RNA sequence: GUGAGGGCGCGAGCGAUAACGUCCGCGUCCGAGCGCGGGAACAACCGAGACCGCCAGCUAAGGCCCCCAAGUCUGGGCUAA
RNA sequence: UGUCGGCUCGUCGCAUCCUGGGGCUGAAGAAGGUCCCAAGGGUUGGGCUGUUCGCCCAUUAAAGCGGCACGCGAGCUGGG
RNA sequence: GCUGAAAGCAUCUAAGCGGGAAGCCCGCCCCAAGAUGAGGCCUCCCACGGCGUCAAGCCGGUAAGGACCCGGGAAGACUA
């Protein structure tokens, strides 16, 4: 169960022997192993990987005795990967070969209160002869006396976005270990920066 | 029950011979009598479910005996050109009209034998077992009922 | 004027569940857990013995019951009336099996809520080895 | 004062040997006893007619394993859904 | 207690239209008939009419039936 | 479909056992300990200094650490 972690660089496109790929670049500088939790510590097998330097002032936190308890340099971020205890100290690029393909979480864009017509992609209303009130609106929620209410998670207008996505199955493409980088099959969810981790699908 | 070697527990009977031992889940409120080299059986009551309980463990106590002694053999029949068998080892493998080899898995306490490419035993030691294996076999191609194809055990045929 | 209980110190128990049919079983528990079998006893108060029962799994039940008992969870979602037969739960947390029993069996009051506290169930034994442990059929 | 009555059991018409249907009759309750117990709840089904008090006592219907008062009562049969 | 149809949003039932599995066949094979199991999902665009309904064109794996005040006018429309 | 009695035969069942659905449970994805049944891990700070005889509390100062304010954000109505 391969996992490291990195960020959103960018994306252009690539070719591969004659043909044309587009392909997002992820960054997956080296993530220094924290605490590799046991069963018998905890309940689950997992390793706290660390990332970004750090201004040693800024984390003045208790994070410091955590640091010093493996001894690394102060990371800015550091999650877990589950099911998943290496070797050495430290994870990189080396851990995925082009044809491999993986799983990419993100958190993506916020569109904050957003329309429902925006959200879940609905119909909206006449433009021409309806009257002017109802363009992009709902319409009808519900019946009448029967059942009197609204089914939980009706899909409807608000803050939507800025979450967790994950897309599957994206084929790492040219890795390039001189420089930490990571190519795969484009469509990324999060920003160009926002934390990404990077795991093992499942096709079987 | 000759040369057996029936052994008595609580809720089940281990009976052991030439072949080996092996268990059998016996009733609750049965009786597991063992009287001189022999093995006897008898019921609470003459209600009408123990009637029933009563024959089922009676035989299902001397299968566990003929299970260890000569032993338990089905046969099996193939018909038509192609379908065919070659036993590879233990597992054997068939074609008989697909564009896949049959691999066929050699349970424990089982081993099918293979004197001729249509003919194929069943040799083991449980007439569960035995029986399953047997269909498990013919399970893999019917017979055609329009002729004659598939595997068969030795009944006969579907016209 | 009728007798006025004060505080009492909690009385814990310890009750086995080995073959013991699922119904019995709670209904004793629930009829201890609260202070019912004490004749000082006092509905306003609550002052229930600490029931712990151990070998859940153990658990005997009649009749078709495995197959088919059948538990409700509805969710407040359309179509979440999502059932559980017995024989998953007890595969899955076989100790609810017996808590949702006498649970049901408490007073729907509030204060019932508080006597499902006084109630601790698993399947071992091996209870938290606190101190009190008196055993019981 | 009243001159819409209603439910119910029973005997009949109409209805379709339909209707919380309808139309007479004999009685009954509700009406006005939505006061109490039972029936999960519930005008009319079962018990029973509230002058006021009481931290007494038997019983009615129903009920006596837990929510719930009071038998996991006693003895003898049937039923595995 | 706003009344058709339309729009919008659906959700539930199963007596299943499709896909899933299965029995029988007057089942060679293909294709089909009928019955049983089985809602998880899916179940088109258009001509005419206010229409529902239906007829028709082209296609489709199929172009399912019905409940929700024949769902939905403090969501819309207003042709009826 | 097996073993198999009731019911010497027979039978897929009455004990038991195997195979078998786009369905169910799990698996994938998302939320999630207000899971008041408030879970777990790693790390950082630690005494009352004074009344309260007890029990139940209060007070000014602190620690780790947080908040306010300010520049600002693919985050955003507001707040977060
Ligand atoms: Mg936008
Ligand atoms: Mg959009
Ligand atoms: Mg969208
Ligand atoms: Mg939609
Ligand atoms: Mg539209
Ligand atoms: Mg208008
Ligand atoms: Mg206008
Ligand atoms: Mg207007
Ligand atoms: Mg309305
Ligand atoms: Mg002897
Ligand atoms: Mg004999
Ligand atoms: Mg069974
Ligand atoms: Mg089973
Ligand atoms: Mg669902
Ligand atoms: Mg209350
Ligand atoms: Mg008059
Ligand atoms: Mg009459
Ligand atoms: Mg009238
Ligand atoms: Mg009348
Ligand atoms: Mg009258
Ligand atoms: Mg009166
Ligand atoms: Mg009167
Ligand atoms: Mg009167
Ligand atoms: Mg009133
Ligand atoms: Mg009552
Ligand atoms: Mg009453
Ligand atoms: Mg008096
Ligand atoms: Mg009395
Ligand atoms: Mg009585
Ligand atoms: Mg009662
Ligand atoms: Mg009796
Ligand atoms: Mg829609
Ligand atoms: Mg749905
Ligand atoms: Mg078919
Ligand atoms: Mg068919
Ligand atoms: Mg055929
Ligand atoms: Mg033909
Ligand atoms: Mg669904
Ligand atoms: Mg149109
Ligand atoms: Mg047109
Ligand atoms: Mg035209
Ligand atoms: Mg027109
Ligand atoms: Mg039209
Ligand atoms: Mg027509
Ligand atoms: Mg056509
Ligand atoms: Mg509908
Ligand atoms: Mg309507
Ligand atoms: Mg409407
Ligand atoms: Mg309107
Ligand atoms: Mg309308
Ligand atoms: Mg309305
Ligand atoms: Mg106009
Ligand atoms: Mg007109
Ligand atoms: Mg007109
Ligand atoms: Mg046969
Ligand atoms: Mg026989
Ligand atoms: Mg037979
Ligand atoms: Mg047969
Ligand atoms: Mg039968
Ligand atoms: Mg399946
Ligand atoms: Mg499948
Ligand atoms: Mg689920
Ligand atoms: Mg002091
Ligand atoms: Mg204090
Ligand atoms: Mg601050």
């Amino acid at each position: 169960m391969k996992g490291i972690l990195g960020v959103k660089v960018g994306m252009t496109r690539i070719f591969r022997d004659d043909r044309a790929v587009p392909v997002t670049v992820i960054l997956a500088g080296p993530c220094p192993v924290v605490q590799r939790r046991t069963p018998e510590k905890d309940g689950y097998t997992a390793v706290q990987l660390g990332f970004l330097p750090q201004n040693p002032k800024r984390v003045n936190r208790p994070l410091k005795g955590h640091f010093a308890k493996a001894g690394v340099e102060p990371v800015r971020i550091l999650r877990e990967i589950r099911d998943f205890n290496p070797e050495g100290d430290t994870v990189t690029v080396e851990i995925f070969k082009p044809g491999e393909r993986v799983d990419v979480t993100g958190t993506s864009k916020g569109r904050g209160f957003a329309g429902v017509m925006k959200r879940w992609n609905f119909a909206g209303g006449p433009d021409s002869h309806g009257a002017h009130k109802i363009h992009r609106h709902p319409g009808s929620i519900g019946n009448r006396k029967t059942p009197g209410r609204v089914y939980k998670g009706k899909k409807m207008a608000g803050h939507y976005g800025a979450e967790r996505v994950t897309v599957m199955n994206l084929e790492v493409v040219d890795v390039i270990p001189e420089e930490n980088l990571l190519l795969v099959k484009g469509a990324v969810p999060g920003p160009n920066g926002g934390l990404v981790i990077v795991r093992e699908t499942k096709k079987a | 029950p000759k040369g057996v070697s029936v052994e008595v527990a609580p809720g089940r009977v281990k009976v052991k011979g030439p072949k080996g031992e092996l268990e059998v889940p016996v009733s609750p409120e049965m009786r597991v009598v063992v009287e001189e080299g022999v093995v006897r059986v008898e019921r609470p009551s003459d209600e009408r479910r123990h009637k029933s309980l009563h024959g089922l463990t009676r035989t299902l106590i001397a299968n566990a005996v003929k299970g260890v002694s000569e032993g338990y053999s089905k046969e099996l029949l193939i018909k038509g050109i192609g379908y065919r068998a070659r036993l590879v080892g233990r597992a054997l493998e068939l074609t008989v009209g697909f564009s896949h080899p049959v691999v066929v898995e050699p349970p424990e306490g089982i081993t099918f034998e293979v004197p001729e490419p249509t003919r194929v035993r069943v040799s083991g030691i449980d007439k569960q077992k035995v029986g399953q294996v047997a269909a498990n076999i013919r399970a893999i191609r019917k017979p055609s009922a329009y002729h004659e194809k598939g595997i068969y055990y030795a009944g006969e045929p579907v016209r | 004027k009728t007798y006025v209980p004060k505080q009492v110190e909690p009385r814990w128990v310890l009750i086995d569940a080995e073959g013991k049919t699922l119904g019995r079983l709670a209904t004793k528990i629930a009829t201890l857990l609260r202070g019912k079998h004490r004749p000082d006893w006092t509905p306003n108060v609550a002052m229930g013995d600490f029931v712990v029962v151990v070998n859940a799994d153990k658990i005997r039940v009649t009749g078709k019951k495995l197959e088919q008992k059948i538990y409700t969870r509805y969710s407040g979602y359309p179509g979440g009336l999502k059932k559980i037969p017995l024989e998953k739960m007890l595969a899955t947390h076989p100790e609810r099996v017996l808590e949702h029993a006498v649970k049901g069996m408490l007073p729907k009051g509030p204060l019932g809520r508080r006597l499902f506290k006084r109630l601790k169930v698993y399947a071992g034994p091996d209870h938290p080895h606190q101190a009190q442990r008196p055993e019981k059929l």
